[PDB]
């Protein structure tokens, strides 16, 4: 995101950023938090995970008086296809929407299996 | 309405306005009955028990599609005068409908 | 289904609804039984009148 911000706001590029799996980032964060005996959040994750994720997502946007822009498409895996897991919950609280894939549509051979209601 | 019965009462059926046919075997009774089912006209067919005890069993594949035809079994001319108890038919009817045998 | 307390309350409400529905269907079946008995008596009487 440092490289993306530099390119967009200093050289007027239109940057598209893809983050492959935020779940692994949360796992590493939980490892460091559990090593330090922090107060846990709901399942295992530390209580400050909302603030830490917010410093990553909130770096996108557009700026008055400049031609650049930053667009983010993070990808994350809901573990038991569960929307109430802490990682999708905090991501949905921070981000500006979501695209949710459906397994039932995938089993019928539909591609791309985007479920429009959630 | 139509009625399959003995040839003796067919003239009386024609007098009363009923469409009567005279027959004695189950094969011709079933063929004529399903012909009456397929043909356009009156939807009620009356059956003498001597030719076909259960006409619904005869048209059970035409009954699965449409239930608008009406079939009614009754004693024949010979069975009418010698007579029987109709309550046995009632017991068979209730035992068929519920699957249970009660109230002899 | 994710286990939460709210989900547990919803499931218990569903259980109570199912039991009440079972009881209501039993009452409906009782009423249908009474009507069936009356109708079969009437049908027997009509059958013997037709025979005569």
């Amino acid at each position: 995101l440092t490289v993306a911000e530099y390119l967009a706001f200093e050289h007027d590029y239109h940057v598209l950023v893809i983050l492959t799996d935020m779940t692994n980032y949360c796992e590493a964060l939980r490892e460091i938090g559990a090593a330090r005996e922090e107060i846990p959040g709901r399942r295992g994750y530390p209580g400050y995970m909302y603030t830490d994720l917010a410093t990553i997502y909130e770096r996108a946007g557009v700026v008055e008086g400049k031609k650049g822009s930053v667009t983010q498409i993070p990808i994350l895996s809901m573990p038991d296809d569960d929307r109430t897991h802490p990682i999708p919950d905090l991501t949905g609280y921070i981000t500006e929407g979501q695209i949710q894939l459906s397994r039932e549509l995938h089993r019928k051979g539909i591609y791309p299996p985007i479920d429009p209601l959630p | 309405m139509a009625v399959i019965a003995d040839p003796e009462t067919a003239q009386g059926f024609r007098l009363a306005g009923l469409e009567g046919y005279g027959a004695s075997s189950a094969e011709e009774a079933q063929s004529l009955l399903e012909t009456l089912v397929e043909r356009g006209g009156y939807a009620l067919v009356a059956v003498d028990e001597a030719l076909l005890p259960d006409p619904e069993r005869a048209v059970e594949r035409l009954m699965r599609g449409r239930d608008l035809p009406v079939l009614l079994p009754i004693a024949g001319l010979k069975e009418a005068f010698q007579g029987h108890d109709v309550e046995g038919y009632m017991r068979e009817l209730v035992r068929k409908t519920i699957g249970f045998d009660i109230k002899l | 289904v994710s286990p939460t307390r709210m989900n547990l309350l919803q499931r218990r409400g569903q259980l109570r609804l199912a039991q009440k529905g079972v009881d209501l269907l039993k009452k409906k079946r009782d009423a249908l039984v009474a009507e069936f008995f009356g109708l079969v008596r009437e049908a027997m009487e009509a059958r013997k009148a037709l025979d005569q």
